[PDB]
RNA sequence: GCGAAUGGCUCAUUAAAACAGUUAUAGUUUAUUUGAUAAUUAAAGAUUACAUGGAUAACCGAGCUAAUUGUUGGGCUAAUACA
RNA sequence: UAACUGAUCGGAUCGAGGUUUACCUCGAUAAAUCAUCUAAGUUUCUGCCCUAUCAGCUCUCGAUGGUAGUGUAUUGGACUACCAUGGCAGUCACGGGUAACGGAGAAUUAGGGUUCGAUUCCGGAGAAGGAGCCUGAGAAACGGCUACUACAACUACGGUUCGGCAG
């Protein structure tokens, strides 16, 4: 009644079981879409016993992950199940023979399963284009503490 | 040349974005194809109309413009018969599509219980016509009629909502097919989770 | 108005020049392939269609 | 771009063809076939510049168009100026009953190996993909774009088969595993032949492999570039330029002019 | 029936755009080629399969305009066209 | 397994060489699906010259994300509707200049650098400017078409052009 309607006008799964399950009145009916992107990645416990209907998830959908895999710090928590990760790298300068600092910002999609927080390191995978920016989904989240400015924070992670 | 190139946009940082390429033909964008219903030939004689469009590879893609009959499946029973759709209600996407009884992939509609009624009768010995005459079996109980029982006893507890539906002649179901893409209109019969829910949208919608 | 009159049945191709105005007056405001009553040509065309 | 390319430039045509730089301006562009553009040798190249049976361009035009049929590729007739003869193929020159192996050098140039009516029978096939198709049936596919029906089941995807052309029959296969012999179809290391050491898969999208050989050199290349020339040390075909092993510019000198 | 969407010229536009070096297509289309695969022709209809049906260029002949690889208009027969 | 459409396919075609029969042998070509080759869309990451006498930019319609649909060859706010308010920035956003198409490379060079790359390779863009489209497996083609702006050629001034040399 909550996870289902909640504003939006319906939220099923990829494997349209449900209502039909009432046919198997004895074993386990409460099926949800289960998956495992593999690639050396554990599938979130929370992902399984959730009521969430996120088609853009890498464990609850026919969303693949291929090639490019990222690790970066998180900037913002706003946006619906989407986050911006900031990567901090050095650039070399041919002439002066030294480096300068630089940061690329990245649009990342977050399946409800893992719980966000601002200023923590995150691991993204290469998933098909989900929107103008998005092209990365979160696969493994590590909580971390930064006392204040996320901008000030710059780590060659 | 209604294109869909992502160039006429503004990069992340909303700054306008350059162009050196005239609209290129592979960015094709075909004219939308609203899809109505002939469950009211008050004007509309030609029941269903489907126009085929020459697509890329060289294939054809049939486009549904006007319809009246689609195919639907009862999840639970695994039955599927072609039936006449009735009126479109609640399109979610927008209420105007309902106002023009347009057919979106996921538009919730009504159908004729006839094929399902006809079937539920033959396989269980239960017509579903007004409750009292409920069952209709055979005179002698020695032979194969012993099965309509076995099935009937399968506590065919078809939700109190599924039952009312039949008798009323109307049946709730959502669609699962792009008319503007394949020309057809196929849907599943509404039940449990969504049934209860979509109905609510309808109860509260009118009240 | 000059006429290129063809005769199916045999394969007769003939050309007639009709200068006087009064005769042709019947072809005016008639559609393509209509039925012509070639009696507005009392000459050689006595009772033709 | 306008549509699909359709020509090829002297300058741009692969160094494997040991081509004439001054030559002309173009070069026979391989026809869409069994082997990829870069990995192939169009007949015109094969006879004119290679064998030298042909010469001027029209010379070919005769040979492959003449109602006699002078060229055979894997037991079949061919009459296309640029049929892409690829790796591990067998080409027969009718009018002389010549039989050749389409194999790369040790320096990566397409070489023509002369075969005896014996090897001319079998051809080595590498396994592309393996899956079951229509009505419960198993299918295997070879680099040579061969599609196989009902193949022996003890065959993993990255296998190497011996093919009896005469009977279009298979015999003695051999997967790639620690301890075999191999030929590398392309790379900074092509034309080499050694003993597989071990295959470290990295799944992230690209597995690698190591190798040893005669002078016990250490070789490194991606699996896609390994072709199993044989099982357990014994190679299956005669190699060009002696054994599939290249020399230091230093070893070449000492062998030739003995420095 | 294919080809004409290769090539050939040019750089006016165009600063993360295009490009390059990289990667993905489990988000896709590809005529021509190479390998392979098909026992059942759907219902209603209709029905010959030793195999069906109708029409039109070229051609014959009449014609228009000052004018162009313009084209009207009548008669004749074939297809891997069409049906 | 259930049913839907039936505009998917399942050859009404063509050679030649043989040979006392019953035919035989090697080919052409049409065409469906899977591969395959070829190429193309779109895509990840990283990298560009001057400039703040450019500091706040994008958001009335998309600017950032979520929902459902359209649409496409397919992904996608690519477009519609509803919802959230985000997305970028001094680690220079946004805007402006460029006698700026980017590379491969070119000229001089102790080392480090300085200045160029219209121009045989590659990729891109375009064909008078601009938009639209037919056809096709394939182009917004352009030595194809439609209209507008500015033009080029013929005229019996009615009308016409297979009119675009950045080949
Ligand atoms: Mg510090
Ligand atoms: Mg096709
Ligand atoms: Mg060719
Ligand atoms: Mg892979
Ligand atoms: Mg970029
Ligand atoms: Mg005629
Ligand atoms: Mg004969
Ligand atoms: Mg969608
Ligand atoms: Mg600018
Ligand atoms: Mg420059
Ligand atoms: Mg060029
Ligand atoms: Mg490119
Ligand atoms: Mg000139």
């Amino acid at each position: 009644m909550d996870t289902q309607i909640q504003r939006a006008y319906q939220k099923q799964d990829g494997v349209f079981l449900n209502s039909k399950k009432l046919l198997a009145k004895k074993t386990s009916a409460g099926v949800r879409y289960y998956k495992n992107i593999g690639l050396g990645f554990k599938t979130p416990k929370e992902a399984i016993e959730g009521t969430y209907v996120d088609k853009k998830c890498p464990f609850t959908s026919n969303l693949s992950i291929r090639g490019k895999i990222i690790k970066g710090l998180v900037i913002s928590t706003k946006m619906n199940r989407t986050v911006i990760i900031r990567r901090d790298y050095l650039h070399y300068v041919r002439k002066y023979n030294r480096y300068e600092k630089r940061h690329r910002n990245i649009p990342v999609h977050i399946s409800p399963c893992f719980s966000v927080k601002e200023g923590d390191i995150l691991v993204a995978g290469q998933c098909r284009p989900i929107s103008k920016t998005v092209r990365f989904n979160a696969l493994q989240v590590v909580p971390n503490e930064i006392i204040g400015s996320v901008r000030k924070q710059f780590l060659l992670f | 040349g209604i294109s869909r190139d992502s160039k006429h946009k503004r990069r992340a940082t909303g700054g306008r974005m350059p162009v050196h390429r005239k609209k290129r033909a592979f960015e094709k964008g075909r004219p939308i194809s609203m899809t109505k219903l002939t469950t009211q030939s008050t004007t509309i004689t030609e029941k269903r109309r489907i126009r085929p469009v020459r697509v890329r590879g060289g294939h054809l893609k049939f486009r549904a413009l006007r319809l009246c009959e689609g195919n639907f499946s009862w999840g639970s029973e695994n039955i599927t018969r072609k039936t006449k759709i009735l009126d479109v209600k609640y399109n979610a996407t927008n209420n105007e599509l309902v106002r023009t009884k347009t057919l979106v992939k996921n538009s919730i509609v009504e159908i004729d219980s006839t094929p399902f009624r006809e079937w539920y009768k033959l396989h269980y010995g239960i017509d579903l016509g007004l409750k009292k005459d409920r069952t209709v079996l055979g005179n002698k109980e020695k032979s194969r009629h012993v099965q309509k029982r076995v099935k009937r006893t399968k506590a065919q507890a078809l939700e109190k909502n599924i039952e009312e539906q039949f008798v009323s002649q109307r049946i709730l179901a959502c669609i699962t097919s792009r008319p503007g893409q394949s020309g057809r209109a196929d849907g599943y019969i509404l039940e449990g989770k969504e049934l209860e829910f979509y109905i609510r949208k309808l109860q509260s919608k009118k009240k | 108005m000059k006429f290129n009159i063809s005769y199916p049945l045999t394969g007769a191709q003939k050309c007639i020049e009709i200068d006087d105005d009064k005769k042709c007056n019947i072809f005016m405001d008639k559609k393509m392939g209509q039925e012509v009553e070639g009696d507005t040509l009392g000459d050689e065309f006595k009772g033709y269609v | 771009a306008r549509g699909p390319k359709k020509h090829l430039k002297r300058i741009n045509a692969p160094k494997s063809w040991m081509l004439n730089k001054l030559g002309g301006i173009w070069a026979t562009r391989p026809s869409q076939g069994p082997h990829k553009l870069r990995e192939s040798l169009p007949l015109s190249v094969l006879l004119k510049e290679r064998l030298n049976y042909a010469l001027n361009g029209r010379d070919v035009t005769l040979i492959l168009n003449d109602k006699e049929q002078n060229v055979f590729v894997d037991g079949k007739v061919r009459r296309d100026k640029g049929y892409p003869t690829g790796l591990m193929d067998v080409v027969r020159i009718e009018k002389t009953d010549q039989s050749f192996r389409i194999l790369y050098d040790t320096k990566g140039r397409f070489v023509l190996k002369s075969l005896s009516k014996e090897e001319a029978k079998y051809k080595l096939l590498k396994v592309t993909a393996k899956a079951i198709g229509p009505n419960q049936i198993p299918y295997i596919v070879t680099h040579d774009s061969r599609t196989i029906r009902f193949p022996n089941p003890e065959i993993k995807i990255g296998d190497t088969l011996k093919y009896d052309l005469v009977n279009n029959k298979i015999e003695n296969f051999a997967h790639l595993e620690s301890g075999n012999v191999c030929y590398i179809q392309q790379g900074n290391n092509i034309g080499r032949v050694g003993i597989i050491q071990h295959i470290e898969k990295h799944q992230g999208s690209f597995d690698i492999c190591h190798v040893k050989d005669a002078k016990g050199n250490a070789f490194a290349t991606r699996l896609g570039n390994i072709f199993v020339l044989g099982q357990g040390k014994k190679s299956w075909i005669e190699l060009p330029s002696g054994d599939g092993v290249r020399e230091t510019i230093l070893e070449e000198r000492k062998r030739k002019f003995s420095y």
